[PDB]
């Protein structure tokens, strides 16, 4: 255990982890907030 | 106007692109059982794109001889014609997160910097000191302008190494 | 050091000791490892404290006494508007300056006390009356001409007592000052409006129907 | 422990017993700072000094509206008073009001703060002083005998006048008519007028 | 001293020798010595003009000739300023520039000399020599005076402010109903 959580917090896996979870993230807004061009507040 | 650009709920070319590419998505439906699949997804991208043009007419954008909208990137000449959301404000949110990510990666080097191993840190990132710095790193402007007027920000040149002229 | 601190259990960090007023050892993002930036931040609290206090009291009170029958005032949001529309108001932008100009003095003065705080002491800086300005070793604590009372004038630990308590009180009125804007930005009526509001149905007038607060989108 | 068997006097209540009505009543701790109690205990004798001076005033007044002895100035409701005309109207009488009290609570304040330096007048006239909440008014020194007994009776009218002034603002929001009025409406079944049948307390009965 | 303000208390120690000092300083405007010798002669000062100016303004209506506030409007209003009656013939532009020239050679005159020759110059200004013969007690006299004329010259801006009548004016409409024509009836002093 705490050997996979080492490997999980090496760069190429956290790197991965962390492009997903931001994609994911920017996915989502966008599929919720979409099409927005200028910051309407 | 700011610059002989009519508001797009004015403008007629933009009012033209929007029956236009509306008519295009009719034209694709015309093929499909009105409760098909591809049918509903068609009815779908239809309604998306209905929702964006009277979104884009609501806020106010300029549109200019083409039906296309058009951003100011002045402040002053984007604050007094009501336009600041078009760069001014993107400007600050942008330069807010960059801010954010650079302060983070910028003190979790400095913290793993005086540790026994730093080239391995590197390498090997210690998350919970990662997403702790992560979570200092959100008021970057207050802790940067607080470094600058100390001093401690940067470094001599005294001390950096340089090249041999 | 033994104090109660925000959260039961987490140790405070070791920078916010205990001898500032209102010390609860709440720093989650370390804003204020700095000493000077701590300086500055202690400052920056206490100013906004007292504004926001004077502007919480201003919005309230007013309020309040107008729902009961006196005084009948408008709501603060529409204030501005209410006094500009009167036929011998000040335009905006001379009132503005005005009020600039007036609190660029005073607050140059209370910024160069908080550099060194016995800068504006200085004999021959005023037309006598420098004096008032010495400072009580602490910054944004001037006493003399202020504090006309001398409250907690006496014991020491009477000033530290009412110390923690107008922080307790400015750091409510902040909060409540902050609840104003929000309320007024999501649902168009007064602070009372939405207080006799909510007591009338909480489980279905709150922040979740007014439909601003949680994103339309997503629901 | 006196205000509650088998509980414990807090401490500071414990060994003070220079204050009147001292029960060891204080489950919030409130005058564990010396200070506090100082200032708390001058608090009480004011707040109960003028509960009773106001209680007495509601109750005497209400009784000759009922009876009928006082004329059309005692006819009235004790919160429906400011009908009346009087020699004065409503705003010089609260200008009135706000200097002479000014002057009268200065007085008692400058006494507070160093006890025993305001006793003399402009006229050299010079009264006595025992302890700070009592500043020894005694036209007829009902307080050479037993003076903490009588001390004692007056906290204990006054606590129960404060809690009667309570009383009277609870009611008359709660229900119509002046206070005796109510009395005799509870006087009346009992069983059934009493706090809970009214609409306005438990809430949790009819609406 | 000879007075105490708050009759019990513990007054400001530097204030002891002063004519007509009541220990009025809770503020500690005047602790150190310079502040003190200006605020004395800036006191003084205060009072004589003080004095004057209620003069004045008890004279200009007590006499017969109008209020203290519609003096300066007979400047403008095409021209033509009464003095019992007279026309004196002079614009607006030289009244400042004659006031101006007398006032900066008197005030610079007074100032440019030493503190107590500022604020108590024998010379000429005592032509009947009521300046010795123990002044310890005039001095009290002019003090207090001087301190009953401010206070009555911020009433008369004040009341003016206020009701818009005038002194006399405003005597006598609170002394023929003194119970409904006071600051408290007035909705401007009084709020509540
Ligand atoms: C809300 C509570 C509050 C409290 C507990 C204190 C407490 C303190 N202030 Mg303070 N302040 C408070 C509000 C405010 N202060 C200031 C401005 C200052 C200054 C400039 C100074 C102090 C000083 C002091 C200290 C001694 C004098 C004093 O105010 O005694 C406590 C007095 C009260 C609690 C009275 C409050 C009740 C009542 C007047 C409220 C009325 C509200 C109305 C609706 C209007 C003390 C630690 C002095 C100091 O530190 O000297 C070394 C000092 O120089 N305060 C402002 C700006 C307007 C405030 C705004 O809300
Ligand atoms: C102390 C300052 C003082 C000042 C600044 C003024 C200013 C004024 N007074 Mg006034 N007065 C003053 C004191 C007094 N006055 C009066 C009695 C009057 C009267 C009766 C009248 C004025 C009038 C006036 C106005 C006409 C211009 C003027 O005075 O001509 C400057 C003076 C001169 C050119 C003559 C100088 C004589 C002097 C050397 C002896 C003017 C604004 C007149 C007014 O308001 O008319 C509408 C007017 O009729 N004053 C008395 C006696 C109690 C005063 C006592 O201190
Ligand atoms: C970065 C380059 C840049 C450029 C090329 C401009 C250019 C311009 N600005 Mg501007 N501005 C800028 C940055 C810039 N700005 C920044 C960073 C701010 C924020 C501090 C502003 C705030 C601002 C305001 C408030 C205003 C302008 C205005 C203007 C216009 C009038 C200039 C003028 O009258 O003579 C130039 C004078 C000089 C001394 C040079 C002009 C097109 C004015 C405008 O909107 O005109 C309609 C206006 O009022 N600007
Ligand atoms: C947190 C790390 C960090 C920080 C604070 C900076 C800061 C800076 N960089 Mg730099 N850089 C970085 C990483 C970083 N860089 C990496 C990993 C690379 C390799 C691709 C580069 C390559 C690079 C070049 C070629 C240049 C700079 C330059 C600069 C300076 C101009 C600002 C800028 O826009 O740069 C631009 C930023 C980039 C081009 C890429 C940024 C890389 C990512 C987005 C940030 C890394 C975050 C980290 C992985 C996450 C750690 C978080 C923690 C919790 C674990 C600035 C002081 C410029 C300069 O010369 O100064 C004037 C310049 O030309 N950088
Ligand atoms: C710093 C706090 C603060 C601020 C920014 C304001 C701001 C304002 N108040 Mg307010 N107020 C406050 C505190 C504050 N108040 C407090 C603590 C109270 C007591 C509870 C009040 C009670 C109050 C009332 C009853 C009213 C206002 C009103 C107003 C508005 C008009 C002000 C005006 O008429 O001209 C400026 C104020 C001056 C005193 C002008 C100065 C002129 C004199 C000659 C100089 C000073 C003497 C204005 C937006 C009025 C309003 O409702 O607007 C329509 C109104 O009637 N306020
Ligand atoms: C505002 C009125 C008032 C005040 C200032 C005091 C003050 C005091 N009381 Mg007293 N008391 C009161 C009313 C009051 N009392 C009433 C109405 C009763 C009858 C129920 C009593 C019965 C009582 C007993 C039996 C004893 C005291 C005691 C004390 C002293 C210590 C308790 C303390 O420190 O807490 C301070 C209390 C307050 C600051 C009151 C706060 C008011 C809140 C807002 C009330 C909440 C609203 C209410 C629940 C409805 C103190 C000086 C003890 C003592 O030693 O006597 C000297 C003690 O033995 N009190
Ligand atoms: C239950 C009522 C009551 C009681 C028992 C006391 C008792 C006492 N008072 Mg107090 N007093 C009261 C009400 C009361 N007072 C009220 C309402 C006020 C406000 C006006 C005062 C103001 C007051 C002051 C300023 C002083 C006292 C003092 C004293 C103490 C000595 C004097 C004395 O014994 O007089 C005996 C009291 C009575 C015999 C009560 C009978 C009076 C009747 C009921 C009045 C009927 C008319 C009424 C208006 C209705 C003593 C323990 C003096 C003191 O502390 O001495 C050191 C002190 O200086 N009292
Ligand atoms: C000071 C002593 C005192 C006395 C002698 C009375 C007496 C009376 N009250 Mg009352 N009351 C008091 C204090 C007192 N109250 C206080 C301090 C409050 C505030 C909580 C109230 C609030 C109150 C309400 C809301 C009502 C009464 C009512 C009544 C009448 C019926 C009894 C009842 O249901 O009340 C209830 C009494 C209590 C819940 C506690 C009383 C406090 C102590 C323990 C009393 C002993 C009765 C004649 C009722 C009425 O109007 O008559 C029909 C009624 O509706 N009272
Ligand atoms: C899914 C994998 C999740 C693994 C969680 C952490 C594993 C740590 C561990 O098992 O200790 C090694 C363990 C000994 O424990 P250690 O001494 O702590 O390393 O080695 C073993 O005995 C077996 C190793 C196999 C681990 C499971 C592999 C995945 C099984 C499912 C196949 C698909
Ligand atoms: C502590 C900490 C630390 C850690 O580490 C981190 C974190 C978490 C970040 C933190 C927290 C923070 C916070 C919470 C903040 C907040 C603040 C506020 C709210 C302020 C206000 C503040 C506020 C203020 C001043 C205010 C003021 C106000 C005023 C003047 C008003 C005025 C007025 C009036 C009267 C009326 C009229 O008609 C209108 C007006 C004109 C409008
Ligand atoms: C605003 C303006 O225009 C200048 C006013 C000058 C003054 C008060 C100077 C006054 C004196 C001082 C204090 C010492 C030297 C000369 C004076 C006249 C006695
Ligand atoms: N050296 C000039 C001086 O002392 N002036 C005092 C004043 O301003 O009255």
């Amino acid at each position: 255990m705490k050997d996979f959580t080492t490997y999980l917090s090496t760069a190429p896996v956290l790197t991965l982890l962390s492009v997903t979870v931001v994609a994911g993230l920017l996915i989502e807004i966008n599929r919720f907030f979409p099409d927005a061009l200028i910051a309407a507040f | 106007d700011v610059a002989g650009l009519t508001p797009c709920s004015e403008s007629k070319a933009f009012a033209k692109r929007k029956k236009n590419e509306v008519k295009a998505l009719n034209k694709r439906l015309k093929n499909y059982e009105a409760d098909s699949a591809p049918a509903l997804a068609l009815k779908a991208t239809i309604a998306r794109t209905e929702a964006r043009f009277d979104k884009y007419a609501k806020q106010g954008l300029l549109c200019g001889t083409d039906g296309l909208p058009h951003l100011i990137a002045d402040p002053g000449l984007a604050l007094r014609y009501g336009h600041a959301g078009d760069v001014f404000i993107p400007t600050i949110g942008f330069i807010y997160f960059a801010g954010w990510l650079g302060y983070a990666g910028s003190k979790y080097l400095q913290a793993v910097a005086a540790t026994a191993k730093p080239i391995e840190k590197e390498i090997i990132i210690d998350v919970p000191l990662a997403w702790k710095l992560l979570w200092e790193g959100f008021g970057w402007p207050l802790r940067a302008f607080a470094e600058y007027k100390n001093g401690s920000l940067m470094e001599d040149d005294a001390k950096i190494t340089v090249s041999p002229r | 050091a033994t104090r109660p601190l925000w959260q039961p259990g987490v140790e405070a960090p070791k920078h916010l000791d205990g001898t500032m007023p209102g010390d609860f050892g709440f720093d989650p993002l370390n804003l204020g490892v700095n000493k000077e930036a701590l300086n500055w931040y202690r400052n920056a609290e206490l100013q906004n404290g007292r504004w926001a206090m004077l502007g919480v009291a201003g919005i309230v009170i007013p309020a309040e006494l107008t729902r009961v029958g006196v005084l009948n005032v408008p709501e603060w949001a529409e204030a501005g508007k209410v006094y500009a529309e009167s036929e011998n108001a000040i335009p905006f932008a001379s009132l503005l300056m005005v009020q600039l100009f007036l609190f660029n003095f005073v607050e140059i003065k209370r910024w160069e006390d908080i550099k060194k705080p016995g800068s504006q002491a200085e004999p021959g800086s005023f037309l006598g009356f420098e004096s008032g300005f010495k400072g009580t070793g602490i910054s944004g604590y001037p006493g003399g001409a202020f504090n006309p009372f001398g409250l907690g004038n006496s014991s020491k630990e009477a000033m530290d007592d009412l110390k923690w308590r107008e922080i307790r009180n400015g750091r409510l009125a902040m909060v409540a000052f902050l609840g104003f804007l929000s309320q007024h930005a999501a649902t168009g009526k007064g602070p009372l409006d939405n207080l006799a509001d909510h007591l009338a149905d909480p489980w279905g007038a709150n922040f979740c129907s007014n439909g601003v607060s949680i994103p339309s989108a997503l629901g | 422990a006196g205000w509650d068997l088998s509980a414990e006097v807090p401490a500071h209540l414990a060994g003070r017993k220079d204050l009147a009505g001292n029960y060891g009543f204080d489950p919030l701790n409130l005058g564990k700072n010396p200070e506090a109690l100082k200032w708390y205990q001058q608090a009480e004798l004011q707040n109960g000094r003028w509960a009773m001076l106001g209680v007495a005033g509601i109750l005497v007044q209400e009784l000759l509206h009922s009876t009928g002895l006082g004329g059309k100035a005692a006819d009235v409701y004790w919160f429906d008073a400011g009908n009346n005309t009087f020699w004065a109207p409503k705003e010089t009488l609260i200008a009135i009001s706000f200097l002479m009290f000014n002057w009268a609570e200065l007085n008692r304040m400058q006494d507070y703060i160093k006890p025993g330096s305001n006793v003399t007048d402009p006229f050299g006239n010079k009264i006595k002083y025992v302890e700070l909440g009592y500043p020894g008014f005694d036209p007829l020194s009902f307080s050479k005998n037993n003076f903490d007994e009588w001390k004692l009776k007056e906290i204990k009218n006054a606590r129960l006048a404060m809690l009667a002034f309570l009383g009277i603002v609870a009611q008359h929001n709660a229900q119509p008519g002046s206070p005796l009025e109510q009395l005799g409406a509870h006087l009346a079944n009992p069983w059934k007028n009493h706090f809970i049948n009214n609409g306005v307390s438990p809430f949790l009965t009819d609406n | 001293k000879a007075g105490n303000w708050l009759p019990g208390s513990e007054t400001p120690a530097y204030l002891e020798n002063l004519p007509a000092s009541y220990g009025f300083d809770p503020l500690g405007l005047a602790a150190e010595p310079a502040s003190l010798a200006r605020f004395r002669e800036s006191e003084v000062f205060h009072g004589r003009w003080a004095m004057l100016g209620a003069a004045g303004v008890l004279g200009v209506e007590v006499l017969g000739y109008g209020n203290w506030y519609d003096a300066p409007l007979p400047l403008v209003q095409g021209g033509q300023a009464t003095y019992f009656g007279a026309s004196v013939p002079f614009d607006l532009g030289t009244l400042a520039a004659i006031e101006f020239a007398a006032m900066a050679g008197a005030e610079s005159f007074r100032g440019a000399a030493e503190p107590e020759k500022r604020v108590y110059p024998g010379g000429a200004f005592d032509p009947m020599g009521m300046s010795k013969g123990n002044s310890k007690e005039l001095k009290t006299k002019e003090i207090k005076n001087g301190r009953l004329a401010m206070l009555a010259c911020l009433g008369f801006a004040a009341q003016h402010a206020a009701t818009g009548a005038s002194p006399l004016e405003a005597l006598a409409s609170h002394l023929a109903n003194p119970m409904a024509v006071n600051f408290a009836t007035n909705g401007v002093s009084l709020p509540l």
